[PDB]
């Protein structure tokens, strides 16, 4: 399910959990903000999950 | 400052715009900063960035 | 029209008399009617029973949920709204406005207050304790707590009530000052009849 | 154009000379011309006289019989009106000011003060409207009894403007806070002082 | 946008830092954050430098340089600017306000501040960027000094606070009214506990 959410996230060449879905996942309806440089604020106007 | 900018109220809104004279509630505007769009732009501006 | 204050209400059981008081513009207040207008759903902005301006003729809408009365004296008139033989159906939270006036939530005309025909519940906690109505002055906060932490966006020389703390203050150089008080005079609707002048 | 503080008039024969007293509003004060109006409860505000700036050029209205002076001084600038000439039928009430203005209760100039030449005694005749015995007790406040009784029959919160004193007072959300007492500094019509400040 | 509340700025020396402290409307306050706009009667009004938000990243014009830093405090919610490398070149007027619009030359934002370096030609209380505007009900004046105004014309019943001094008058009949203020308030820490009512 999608998921649609705005915060200060990344991306990059190496990602920490962007493994095929063979052993991984399968499902996961939480974003990656395990790694964020922080201090920041997560607010929303609408989120869906 | 913000009829020019974003959304006014155009003719296609699903919506209703209703205010009223009441001097009740002040302040407690200006907590946004996780909310900026571009004034000078080469990149275009979208609505609502 | 906007700006409605209300007071009384409270827990009453059925039956009995209830008497609203209220304060509002002169478009309201000084109306010689006004009626009872309420939220929640079941009874949702029903005016069922009034009385004329003169005599004794008492009215109903055909729902019979009371028989209540509008206390006023053609002799500097302020209203009061009595309500008679309490039912179950009564409890709401109620608005004092004129008899055509429809206040309603989603702009709320005032806060209003709590009815309870019933034990417990109440306007917050027994209907004595906070919540205000609306300002009047230029500008308003309600609660010690709505100003004290967030009004940092209040520029210099802005005149500002507490209307839930009756708060005078002015906004000074990186801070507040008071007026308080010089003189006290008894709350609105008092005892309007015998001034007759 | 609102206020204008009048004063001076009283009771003379026919003839004579008679003076008013004004604290003359910037209404009148910088105009090319104050001279007078009059006006009688039997009729209108009309022009009497005004006067061309330097010089000894005046002119008067057949509105009276008079040969009324005005007269200025052009440097710490003050205006002298001087009725001469009086006849019985210059009977009526005087304000300052220019042949054109724009007079109305609700550009009011106050009460202006009562003028009768060989009537031998004092009021206001002439007749045919009312201006009934003034009085006061008005919602928007003209006394200290308003402010005790009237109080009562207004908003909790507002400033109240009491026109006989020119004070604020303020209804306050469950009683009053009177403003403190001070300072009694005379209103001139003018001073040289302004462009040092 | 006007009635802008600033602190610091006077005579500061060549190189180092000054470090400026602004707070405003939500139009202001709310935007990319405060940066500067300055002017001089030998310089023309400009943006000198903003930012976009916190970062190691602020920018200004090749008109005036300077790796002017910009940030926000949590501590205290107002906004800090911070101008670097200072150089006689940058004695001028100064507004602090954010980067979009600009004051109007035919309007006057807050009331400013002056710096100048290494110099002393600016800091000078009573001349432009020392002198403009702050909040009101109805009129205020910059000083007693300046309130006397009204002694020069016939005017009364005017509600006057010293917007630049945080006193509170009344302009009534003859006279002014020099009402107390209470104790002085200081402005807490931002915490959120308002929508708990």
């Amino acid at each position: 399910n999608v998921v649609i959410k705005v915060c200060e996230f990344q991306f990059c060449n190496d990602p920490f959990l962007g493994v095929y879905y063979h052993k991984n996942n399968k499902s996961w309806m939480e974003s990656e903000f395990r790694v964020y440089s922080s201090a920041n604020n997560c607010t929303f106007e609408y989120v869906s999950q | 400052k913000i009829a020019d900018y974003n959304y006014k109220l155009p003719d296609d809104f699903t919506g209703c715009v209703i205010a009223w004279n009441s001097n009740n509630l002040d302040s407690k505007v200006g907590g946004n900063y996780n909310y900026l769009y571009r004034l000078f732009r080469k990149s275009n501006l979208k609505p609502f960035e | 029209q906007v700006q409605l204050v209300e007071s009384g209400g409270g827990l009453v059981q059925a039956g009995g008399s209830l008497r609203l008081s209220c304060a509002a513009s002169g478009i309201i207040f000084g109306r010689n009617a006004m009626g009872w207008y309420r939220q929640a759903p079941g009874k949702e902005r029903e005016l069922v029973a009034g009385i004329t301006r003169r005599g004794s003729i008492t009215y109903y809408a055909d729902s019979v949920k009371g028989r209540f009365t509008i206390s006023r004296d053609n002799a500097k008139n302020t209203v009061y709204l009595q309500m008679n033989s309490l039912k179950p159906e009564d409890t709401a939270v109620y608005y004092c406005a004129a008899d055509p006036a429809s206040p309603a939530p989603g702009d709320y005309w005032g806060q209003g207050t709590q009815v309870t025909v019933s034990s417990g519940a109440g306007g917050s906690g027994g209907s004595s304790g906070s919540d205000g109505a609306s300002g009047s002055r230029v500008t308003a906060f309600s609660n010690m707590d709505d100003m004290l932490q967030k009004a940092h966006l209040v520029i210099e020389g802005t005149f500002i009530y507490l209307r839930d703390s009756t708060e005078f203050f002015i906004r000074v150089r990186d801070g507040w000052k008071k007026l308080q008080l010089g003189e006290l005079i008894p709350i609105p609707a008092d005892s309007p009849p015998p001034p007759a002048l």
